[PDB]
């Protein structure tokens, strides 16, 4: 009668509070079906200026189709609030499971980590980084399956771009995150996954202290105790995943190649595996069939879920899947690893942009002088970051370029050159614009 | 179309009275400090007020309208954009934008003196694709899969014999091309 | 007939499907000197490079080892004097002498079929075809006969094998068997370069004093004169020019007339060589079968 209802679901007890908004349990008034409703206050989003962050979060969750990421069914909009109707999991937090059992057994800990990394890899392949991975954000269902949830601190991955934001709990944050340094960000998740793996097997944090600067010193140092009950195999995996240097730090491919992770690993969690192509849907292939056959996505699915595999739409999808597999298997043909015949003919080392020992203020003045000589026009978005433009006299098109000053060491400084993409040649236009400024500056 | 009526303020008993219910008291469900009711309302202007602990009141954070006799009641404007999520986020972004084309003028360094230090160079950019040794077995044109962060960035050689050599990795559709240009200075 | 299945395969697949995930492309500006450009082919490990005209703001052609072969034979005088035109001339200056025949830029789009790419290489009698995107105007990859045959070798199990693949080389008669230009073991480099210019052939089989074929002096073996900096001494024998690379060379690789077409294709792909020496039952030289002759049979003519 007086029940608080949204889209046939009665709102109940608060499950918890995340990065943005509150999460409550939603029971269906007729069936009793349970959902998790994330309430986002429109005024709170406008006040915090996170309209773009929420927009990307909804877009990603609507696109994401993984058995280890919380599914978003729908998002009901009201003149004051946003109601994100999500998938409900009874088991709750992974953090609460670790505390209840003390230590998660190797058989279960490996199984859970494989499910977590499967979800993390899906995010990375879709150019999305979670940045807040912890057992508090990793949920469990009735069948004990891992599910990642809070995409509040998540961000997009762009070509030649870096993420600076500092996100998540200090105990799970990477050394570059706490230091406020720039990062690619796939690596940051690996560090977080490394802490979760230690927390699952040990029941404690590898970097934990009452004093915040002492805790930060432990993360930057990268020194953590490895208990006697842990075998040498998982110990080396935790060490490789928890590396101070992001370059020396393990990648998903490195974790997938590890002997401990390989054990009892299902062939459907990761791409290129035996039972992946026959059980997991490929989003890029469905869109390719939809434009070729001039039909909807639901009709392509109906042909795949049908009794006969010889169905017109199903065979066209698998032809793309088969062709992709042949090309993916022949790694030596597409990527570099008796000598090669072409190598019978064959060193100067390459470097990034221009290096300078001069004062940062003096370097700026040299760039502004050089651009003027070349008649470049620029946008001064930041003190050390510029967006320069030049109109080509032959092609009659503008050439966009991004200038950024970096600190190599205590005495060295670097000027970075980056191409911006919206007859000639776009790449040649970038090189010629670079060559003009390099000659003028030196 | 659903409409949310939340009372952030205190009290034991809170009632909702508005033009949508012919100005009658509707009991609100309380969780903690929240008194709420989700009502299905059409698009347009709607006037409403709260009845807390036997007295008439209004939400100070919400827009208000005053009648001839001096009775304050909140006014809500149900818009077509409020029904859809992406339409509402497009309106919310417009309100967010608060207080610059291409020019040939140099930037003033900082307010006063910033003493601003440039961002520390990421180690990912130092990973030069052309330096990396592929090994004898493979074809010389073949290269390892580059990191997305090093794409579009310029890498050069020291000017020798009056010729400048420039290189950058760029992406065609799912493929990466590392072009090299030998251009004289 | 089970034939023309490979022809349908080339028509269905785009040029994009052959471009590697991560590749290296070397481009030269027309104003750059020839000597520096030929050394750049060695240092980077490339056999060809597209030419970018800075004034016209468009790709004009390709700089191959054939240019170095033509420069050496036209301007070489003695080991005592230096080849002035190789030392001082630019690519722009060389093109004004060599291509004056104003040849247009022979290229293909990445979205275009492989049938068109195979046709463009055979029709124009070229071995290097640049892949230029019409949207950006950038050169992506340089298509060769070797890359096409290697890609086709990955899908041979996916399509039913035609009757000609099971048939012998003697029955099909693929490759050149008459008018084979050959060089003796004592012949100098300058003479061998002259036959590359006049006859316009890619390789020359080296014959011993007894008459047996010892090695093969191909157009690719000429860049070693720029690599070892031994280009101004073209008076030395072919054997003296090949001995330094003879250890990891493996030039001569033979195929028998009785052997099936399928085994010949598998041999060319695995060894990564451009051509095989056709031999009889008594191990005597009958002819030469190359990657171009093979793809002309599989793709073209039906
Ligand atoms: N955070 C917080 C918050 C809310 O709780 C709500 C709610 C809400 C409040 C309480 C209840 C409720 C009332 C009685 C019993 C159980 C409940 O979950 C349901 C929804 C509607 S919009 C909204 N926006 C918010 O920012
Ligand atoms: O006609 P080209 O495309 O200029 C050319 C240059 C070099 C070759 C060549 C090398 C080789 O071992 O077989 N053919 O072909
Ligand atoms: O004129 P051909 O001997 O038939 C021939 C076949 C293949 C090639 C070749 C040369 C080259 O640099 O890439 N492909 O040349």
């Amino acid at each position: 009668d007086g029940r608080v209802k949204i889209g046939h679901y009665v709102l109940g007890d608060t499950l918890g509070v995340g990065t943005f908004g509150k999460v409550k349990i939603g029971e269906h008034q007729l069936t009793g079906h349970k959902v998790a409703v994330k309430i986002l206050n429109r005024q709170k989003i406008r006040s915090l200026d996170v309209v773009g962050k929420i927009k990307r979060e909804i877009q990603n969750l609507k696109l994401f189709r993984h058995p280890h990421i919380i599914k978003l069914y729908q998002v009901i909009s009201t003149p004051t609030d946003f109601f994100m109707v999500m998938e409900y999991v009874s088991g709750g937090e992974l953090f609460d499971y670790i505390c209840k059992h003390g230590r998660v057994e190797e058989m279960e800990a490996r199984r859970l980590f494989q499910q977590i990394l499967s979800a993390v890899d899906y995010c990375h392949r879709h150019m999305v980084v979670h940045r807040d991975l912890k057992p508090e954000n990793v949920l469990l269902d009735a069948h004990m399956n891992a599910k990642i949830a809070d995409f509040g601190l998540s961000n997009m991955m762009s070509d030649g771009e870096f993420l600076r934001t500092s996100c998540g709990s200090p105990n799970y944050a990477a050394p570059e995150v706490i230091s406020g340094r720039l990062y690619a960000g796939p690596e940051v998740d690996i560090w977080s996954c490394g802490v979760i793996l230690y927390a699952l097997l040990c029941g404690t944090l590898p970097f934990d202290d009452e004093h915040v600067p002492t805790l930060f010193k432990k993360i930057r140092g990268g020194v953590f105790y490895i208990p006697e009950y842990l075998n040498r195999s998982v110990a080396t995996l935790l060490m490789h995943m928890l590396q101070v240097d992001p370059l020396k730090r393990a990648t998903i491919k490195d974790i997938r190649e590890h002997e401990w992770f390989k054990q009892d690993l299902p062939s459907y969690l990761f791409p290129e595996d035996p039972s992946y192509d026959a059980n997991v849907i490929d989003d890029e292939a469905v869109k390719e069939v939809c434009e070729k056959f001039e039909c909807t996505e639901s009709e392509v699915m109906n042909s795949l879920y049908s009794g006969d595999p010889q169905d017109q739409l199903a065979v066209a999808y698998h032809l793309i899947i088969d062709n992709r597999r042949i090309m993916n298997q022949a790694s030596e043909f597409y990527l570099a690893s008796r000598p090669h015949p072409e190598r019978v003919p064959f060193k100067a080392k390459w470097h990034l942009g221009i290096r300078s020992q001069s004062k940062p203020y003096d370097i700026m003045a040299e760039v502004y002088r050089a651009m003027k000589q070349l008649d470049f026009e620029w946008k001064v978005v930041n003190a050390y970051h510029l967006r320069v433009r030049r109109k080509n006299p032959v092609t009659g098109n503008y050439v966009k370029m991004s200038l950024q000053l970096y600190l190599v060491d205590n005495r060295s400084y670097l000027l970075d050159f980056k191409s911006i993409d919206d007859l000639g040649s776009h790449t040649m236009d970038f090189f010629e614009m670079c060559a003009s400024l390099i000659t003028t500056l030196a | 179309r659903p409409t949310v009526f939340r009372w952030t303020g205190g009290g034991k008993e809170v009632y909702l009275s508005g033009s949508f219910n012919n100005w009658s008291k509707l009991p609100l469900t309380r969780s903690h400090n929240n008194f709420v009711a989700i009502l299905d309302l059409p698009e347009g202007e709607h006037q409403y007020k709260f009845f807390v602990d036997g007295q008439w009141t209004h939400d100070p954070s919400e827009p208000i309208v005053t009648s001839q006799l001096g009775t304050v009641n909140n006014i809500i404007q149900v818009k077509k954009t409020d029904f859809e999520v992406f339409d509402a986020l497009m309106v919310d972004s417009q309100k967010c934008s608060d207080v610059g084309p291409y020019h040939q003028e140099p930037y003033v360094c900082k307010p006063e003196e910033r003493f601003r230090a440039p961002p520390i160079l990421p180690p990912h950019l130092l990973q030069v694709i052309l330096n990396k040794d592929t090994g004898i077995s493979c074809d010389p044109a073949l290269l390892p899969e580059p990191n997305h962060v090093m794409l579009n960035h310029l890498y050069a050689l020291s000017i020798k014999d009056g010729v400048m050599v420039l290189s950058a990795t760029h992406r065609y559709k799912k493929k990466y091309v590392t072009t090299l240009l030998y251009k004289p200075i | 007939s089970n034939n023309s299945v490979y022809t349908s395969f080339m028509k269905s697949h785009r040029c994009y499907d052959l471009i590697p995930t991560s590749s290296k492309l070397v481009v030269f500006d027309t104003s750059l000197q020839v000597k520096k450009a030929f050394f750049a082919l060695v240092t980077n490990g490339v056999r060809a490079a597209p030419l970018w005209d800075s004034k016209k703001q468009s790709f004009v052609g390709m700089l191959t080892i054939t240019d170095f072969i033509n420069i050496l034979h036209r301007y070489y005088k003695s080991a005592l004097v230096q080849i002035y035109e190789l030392e001082e001339h630019k690519i722009e200056t060389w093109r004004e002498v060599y291509l004056q025949s104003f040849k247009p830029l022979v290229c293909i789009s990445p979205n275009a079929s492989l049938f068109d790419a195979v046709s463009s290489l055979i029709r124009n009698k070229i071995h290097r075809l640049p892949v230029i995107d019409p949207e950006s105007g950038n050169t992506l990859y340089i298509l060769t006969h070797k890359r096409i045959l290697k890609f086709l070798k990955l899908f041979i199990t996916e399509f039913p094998k035609p009757e000609f693949m099971s048939k012998s080389l003697e029955e099909l008669q693929i490759g050149t068997y008459a008018n084979i230009a050959m060089v003796r073991t004592t012949t100098p480099v300058y003479v061998a370069l002259g036959i590359f210019v006049q006859h316009r052939v890619s390789a020359l089989p080296v014959v011993d004093e007894k008459g047996r074929v010892v090695d093969i002096y191909s157009k690719f073996d000429v860049i070693n004169l720029a690599a070892e900096k031994t280009y101004n001494n073209l008076d030395v024998s072919v054997t003296k020019a090949l001995q330094h690379r003879s250890h990891y060379f493996e030039g001569v690789l033979k195929c028998y007339l009785h052997e099936t077409l399928e085994t010949i294709i598998n041999r060319l792909v695995e060894a990564e060589v451009h051509r095989l020496v056709v031999v009889d039952e008594n191990d005597v030289v009958k002819g030469i079968v190359s990657l171009s002759d093979i793809l002309q049979a599989l793709v073209l003519t039906g």
